[PDB]
């Protein structure tokens, strides 16, 4: 039941009045405390405003062009290449590996796991991918 | 309603009886309910008839034949009511034509020690109630600390000057008597820094607000956080407000701590995000360049050289698309830090031109309760506040003074007599006074009794002004020492021509440094010739008084001609400058709640003194020792209105003693 925008909390009223210099001891240390943070922000400041200086350039030099490709459903012998490599270097990565190929979307991929299994050793491809 | 109103300007609960009552009346409060609201009734309405026509006495017959049945029908009722009004001096007080002319029988004798309006009102009552009575008076006046300057035109009151309402207040019954003549005030007050220009608005308001939030801050610091005593010493008024401004001052800080703490988390989490971007850059950078030379190898490539492309392709994308989704979110960190960037809380609690300006309301406080704030009790300094009067706060436009001498007439007053020595024994008492003018002239006076109205500051006095034999008891002197006498000053400058807004009734000095905020705060329009008092308040109060009259008077002038200009403030055709607390008879000017006292101490002050037998075995004595003034009435102190009451009362008392009740 404090009046509004007054602020007295039981503790603070003893840490103030336990000491006859403690409320100025209170209040100069808060003083000192706001100034160490106030420059530990400037500090940052120019730490970010560095950082901010090297992605000056974006990645603009470096994306490619979007390809886009008609998804296709026949296998040729060069996208099933194509596919066991990306098994041998993503793993289980069903995203990815449609991306490597360009035109197999992601379940005929993973159709594509079960279905070719037996004869691309796909299982010991997965195995040489865990080292 | 009209007999519920007499209820409440006697201050009085209409539909229940008092303790002083059920003293008078045990018989009827311990009875049947009916009976006790008959009782009420004949009360109120008995009131109601005086307060109706307080210009003549209201005799039992007249109440009687003015009784509607069946109220008229118990006539011995009736009879009690009206005789315990009397003597209470609730009917027939104050400046009344009497139907029936004094009786020269008279019975009993006593000696009133001063005539200000306590020793005044009491020495009228025990008159009409036939006793014989003498007031011996130091000053050559009456009226003690109401006293009107008066010389030609001018009239101003150097003591009382205000009504502090009418609604309950007895000096309303006592101003239909005299017809003196009463006048509002206007709450407007300008306060002009010491430069002269004045407070805007916006200021003056947010100040004064902020006042009003700091005493409601200490009266809870008071009552919810018990905190009223602090290193075996009580707390005052004055330490509570400093322990609450340093609070508000740390909250201040704290917020400011609490802000700029939220920046550096989100300043670091940006550091850390820019060096997820950098890396991710360079990582980035690499690896085109990788796609690039795999793409140079011309086709036809066989399969490996082919997935290369294809692979690094893919790598690619999927960083730069981890990039993106970074800047993206950087974008929403720094638009949150230009957020706090544009919201920082307040710079300061309060600015040195702000905290002058609550300064003015520190002194406009201490000016009222005529004490610096350090030394108010924090726990009891508002106890008399919950008894305040209504109505608006008035002025006595033709001089305080027409009430005290209108209410001498007809008493012996012995002017010039400084009482020395109070003696009071089993077979009554002995004051020895000495003329003022030629101290060698000694005079002895006995009495049946003697009612003391001597000032607080003067019972105060080290080394005493005057002696009791035998010594006052403790239990009376340690609340002597206990309570609290105060001061406050007024400079009276009478000008030719009225330079000041005349629409505007009070305005303001701002002191510039804490120490000299009571200095000349305030300045009062209030009468009909130009006159403008300037207020002293405060530790101002004490220091001001070693200061010459001339002095004073260049601080004023200095002051008004700031704000007025040099080219319109004329000198004063005649000035008068109060100094209470060197006043011998006065010693300061009002009592105050201190620290480590209470309202209890109040009552102590009333408590008369009973002498011990003069031969031993002999049966107790009655009192003989009685006390009356302002320091002497819990909820009406430091006022002319507590003073009459208080003298009302030892009237009433004093009679019941000698005549029987
Ligand atoms: C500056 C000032 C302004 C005030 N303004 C207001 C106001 O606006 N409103 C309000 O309600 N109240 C006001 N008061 C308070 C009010 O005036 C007093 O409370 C009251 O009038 C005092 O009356 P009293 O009869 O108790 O004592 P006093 O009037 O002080 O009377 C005591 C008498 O005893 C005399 N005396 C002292 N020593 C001796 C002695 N040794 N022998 C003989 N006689 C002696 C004194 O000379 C005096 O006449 C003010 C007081 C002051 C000082
Ligand atoms: C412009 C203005 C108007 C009124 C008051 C005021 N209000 C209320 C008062 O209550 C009496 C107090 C007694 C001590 N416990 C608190 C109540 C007194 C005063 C007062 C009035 C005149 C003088 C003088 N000379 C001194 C004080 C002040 C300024």
């Amino acid at each position: 039941k404090p009046p509004k925008g007054m602020f007295l909390s039981q503790e603070d009223v003893e840490a103030v009045s336990a000491n006859a210099t403690a409320a100025t001891t209170v209040l100069r240390q808060l003083d000192m405390e706001l100034v160490s943070v106030k420059r530990q922000i400037q500090n940052i400041k120019q730490t970010n405003s560095a950082l901010k200086e090297k992605l000056d350039g974006g990645i603009e030099p470096y994306r490619l062009p979007e390809v886009i490709q008609k998804c296709n459903a026949r296998w040729t012998t060069e996208e099933q290449l194509l596919a066991v490599q990306a098994i041998r270097k993503y793993g289980r990565d069903f995203q990815a590996i449609s991306d490597v190929i360009g035109n197999k979307s992601v379940v005929q991929v993973k159709n594509f796991f079960v279905n070719y299994r037996r004869r691309f050793n796909i299982d010991e491809v997965l195995q040489e991918w865990e080292a | 309603s009209g007999v519920e109103g007499a209820a409440f300007q006697s201050r009085l609960p209409h539909d229940r009886m008092t303790s002083q009552e059920a003293a008078c009346f045990p018989d009827i409060i311990s009875g049947p309910q009916q009976t006790q609201k008959v009782f009420l009734f004949i009360r109120n309405r008995t009131l109601q008839l005086w307060l109706d026509n307080p210009k003549i006495q209201l005799t039992f017959e007249a109440t009687l034949q003015q009784l509607e049945a069946p109220y008229n029908s118990d006539t011995v009722l009736v009879h009690r009511v009206h005789s315990y009004l009397e003597r209470h001096g609730l009917i027939n007080f104050g400046i009344y034509k009497r139907i029936k002319p004094l009786p020269t029988k008279k019975t009993g004798k006593v000696i009133i020690i001063g005539s200000g309006v306590s020793g005044l009102a009491a020495a009228r009552q025990l008159q009409s109630f036939g006793m014989d009575v003498t007031l011996l008076e130091a000053r050559d006046r009456v009226g003690g600390r109401v006293a009107t300057f008066r010389k030609g035109n001018y009239v101003a009151d150097l003591g009382a000057m205000v009504v502090t309402g009418l609604g309950g207040n007895p000096m309303a019954v006592v101003s239909k008597q005299v017809n003196m003549e009463l006048a509002k005030i206007k709450q407007k007050c300008p306060l002009y820094e010491a430069n002269g220009q004045a407070v805007p608005k916006e200021k003056d308001e947010m100040v004064e607000q902020e006042f009003n939030r700091l005493l409601e801050a200490t009266s809870y610091l008071s009552h919810q956080l018990d905190f009223n005593v602090l290193n075996n010493k009580p707390v005052s008024l004055g330490q509570a407000l400093e322990v609450v401004i340093q609070l508000q001052e740390k909250h201040v800080k704290d917020e400011q701590i609490e802000h700029w703490k939220k920046i550096v988390k989100t300043q670091e989490e940006l550091k850390e995000l820019l060096n997820k971007m950098v890396n991710l850059k360079e990582k980035i950078k690499e690896l085109h360049q990788q796609y690039k030379e795999a793409s140079e190898v011309k086709p036809p490539r066989d399969i490996t050289a082919e997935f290369l492309v294809k692979s690094k392709h893919r790598d690619l994308t999927a960083l730069c698309k981890e990039y993106d989704e970074l800047a993206e979110t950087q974008g929403k960190l720094e638009e949150k830090l230009q957020e706090l960037e544009a919201n920082p809380p307040s710079d300061v609690y309060l600015s040195s031109r702000d905290r002058q300006i609550l300064d003015w309301h520190f002194a406009n406080l201490e000016f009222a309760n005529a004490t610096p704030l350090s030394t108010l009790s924090l726990k009891h300094w508002d106890q008399d506040d919950d008894f305040e009067f209504t109505g608006s706060h008035l002025t006595v436009r033709n001089g305080y003074s027409c009430v005290p001498v209108a209410l001498a007439e007809g008493l012996d007053i012995k002017l010039n007599t400084a009482v020395r020595q109070v003696r009071y024994t089993a077979s009554g008492c002995e004051v020895i006074a000495v003329n003022t003018r030629s101290t060698s002239q000694t005079f002895i006076y006995k009495c049946d009794a003697v009612l003391c109205t001597l000032p607080l500051g003067v019972l105060k006095q080290q080394p005493p002004a005057v002696q009791f034999v035998p010594p006052l008891p403790e239990w009376k002197t340690s609340a002597v020492q206990r309570m609290g006498f105060g001061n406050l000053n007024k400079v009276v400058l009478c000008f030719d021509r009225v330079f000041w807004d005349p629409s505007v009734n009070l305005f303001g000095h701002v002191g510039s440094t804490t120490a000299s905020r009571g200095e000349l705060f305030l300045f009062w329009n209030l009468y009909k010739a130009p006159i403008l008092l300037a207020l002293v308040a405060g530790e101002a109060a004490g220091i001001m008084e070693n200061i010459s009259d001339d002095v004073i008077v260049g601080r004023c002038l200095a002051i008004l001609k700031g704000i007025f200009g040099s080219s319109a403030v004329p000198q004063p055709k005649e000035t008068v400058v109060s100094r209470w607390r060197a006043d011998p008879w006065a010693r300061g000017s009002y009592s105050y709640v201190a620290a480590g006292s209470s309202g209890n101490d109040y009552d102590l002050m009333a408590q008369p003194i009973t002498p011990g037998p003069s031969i031993p075995g002999a049966p107790q004595p009655i009192p003989r020792l009685f006390f009356a003034g302002e320091h002497t009435i819990r909820n009406y102190p430091a006022t002319v209105h507590g003073a009459l009451l208080s003298g009302l009362r030892e009237a009433g008392r004093i009679a019941d003693q000698f005549l029987g009740a």
